[PDB]
């Protein structure tokens, strides 16, 4: 169980995002997050509602079965190709981009996405990856914040901008390992 | 009025080489689980050398109340379980070498 509540106290001075982003669909027991995070951000640099993760998995799996689809995930390379195929010039960027390049790429409606990766314990724990959409950047209560959004949620979630570590839903953490740009 | 479709999941591993907190650890997922949106169902076992429907432990998380595995014939699919209560699990799966992890999904205590 878990309710909403009101956050009277926070002061935000600042917010700044994407023109257009909307969340219109949810992961859930799929392998898609790339293919969320990358519609979620076409849709919105694009300014429609056409793009949607199954589609765009599916334009990168032609041939896998409907049945098996749901759990192929995406390279780095597709995510690349893929966002070029759309005419966007994607280049992936190492570790977290600042609150200021944040702040100007959202400014010029250019999308970002991150890759996540879990962090391993032992040699046999494999890491696991991620992709999610960053939606923009505000300051609040006096603190430089990036806003993203989790494929696997409803809602935007808020983030330290001096910050790589994740709190995810369901109390999974993954580290921001790094960005593509350009979406 | 339908039907689910049901994953048997049996687990193989040497109780011989574990903790007593590692053997705690997976007992938690033995049992019969649903979820009714997806009208899935999973029948977790301790199978062994002999059982079809065969997976294998990568690693036993005990921190997180949490096992990793994939089953014999595909390794770039990960299934990560992580015990709830003893009425609720979760499942998540993601690939190997690729980018992307579903959501952890509820499955419920059933049969």
């Amino acid at each position: 169980g878990h309710h909403h509540h009101h956050h009277e106290f926070d002061q935000v001075q600042y917010e700044n995002t994407l023109k257009n982003f909307k969340i219109r669909e949810q992961q859930f027991d799929n392998s898609w997050a790339a293919g969320f995070s990358m519609a979620a951000l076409l849709n919105a640099t694009k300014n429609t509602d056409t793009y949607n993760a199954h589609d765009i998995m599916r334009t990168l799996y032609p041939e896998v079965s409907e049945q098996d689809l749901p759990n192929c995930a995406t390279f780095p390379n597709q995510m690349i190709e893929y966002g070029k195929s759309q005419g966007r010039d994607i280049h992936y960027q190492e570790g977290v981009p600042s609150y200021n390049q944040v702040d100007q790429l959202t400014k010029d409606n250019v999308g970002i996405m991150i890759l996540a990766q879990s962090v391993s314990q032992n040699p046999n724990d494999p890491h696991l990856g991620h992709a999610l959409a960053v939606v923009g950047n505000a300051k609040i209560n006096d603190q430089e914040k990036l806003i993203y959004w989790n494929p696997w949620d409803t809602e935007l979630s808020i983030q330290d901008a001096d910050s790589s570590l994740l709190h995810l839903s369901f109390n999974r953490d993954y580290n921001w390992y790094g960005s593509m740009i350009g979406y | 009025g339908s039907m689910y479709q049901l994953q048997f999941i049996n687990l193989v591993y040497d109780t011989t080489k574990l903790t007593h907190l590692e053997q705690t650890n997976i007992n938690l997922f033995i049992g019969n689980w649903s979820n009714h949106q997806l009208q899935k169902s999973i029948c977790i076992r301790h199978g062994d050398d002999t059982s079809h429907n065969q997976y294998h432990i990568l690693f036993i998380d005990t921190a997180h109340q949490r096992i990793k595995f994939s089953s014999f014939d595909n390794e770039e699919i990960i299934y990560i379980l992580d015990y709830d209560d003893t009425q609720h699990i979760l499942m998540q799966t993601s690939s190997k070498q690729g980018i992307g992890t579903s959501r952890p999904i509820v499955y419920e205590r059933l049969v």
